């Protein structure tokens, strides 16, 4: 699962069975990580106009 | 039920007669309208391609 974010702190609530977490876009918002069982926040990376 | 169209009402009308307001009442009444849309912008070339 790649992609590009600001991997934040989270507190979500992960169920013992669940591996990532969606937004309603289909955008992985959180992961559990494979190598520590510690759940990150994807927090979204900053854009804007020029 | 068939919807009412209102008071069926018929006004006492005639020749020689007519009927003049002896009291008013100043009203205050709401009127409302929308300006403006939240100003939106898409990059689509993000929105398509992340
Ligand atoms: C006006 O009304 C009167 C009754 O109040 C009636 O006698 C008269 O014929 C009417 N005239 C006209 C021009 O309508
Ligand atoms: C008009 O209506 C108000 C209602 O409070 C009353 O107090 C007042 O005496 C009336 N005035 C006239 C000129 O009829």
């Amino acid at each position: 699962l790649t992609g590009t974010g600001v991997l934040t702190e989270s507190n979500k609530k992960f169920l013992p069975f669940q591996q990532f977490g969606r937004d309603i876009a289909d955008t992985t918002d959180a992961v559990r990580d494979p190598q520590t069982l510690e759940i990150l926040d994807i927090t979204p990376c900053s854009f804007g106009g020029v | 039920y068939t919807m009412s169209l209102g008071v069926e009402n018929s006004v006492a009308y005639s020749n020689n007669s007519i009927a003049i307001p002896t009291n008013f009442t100043i009203s205050v009444t709401t009127e409302i309208l929308p300006v403006s849309m939240t100003k939106t912008s898409v990059d689509c070339t993000m929105y398509i391609c992340g």
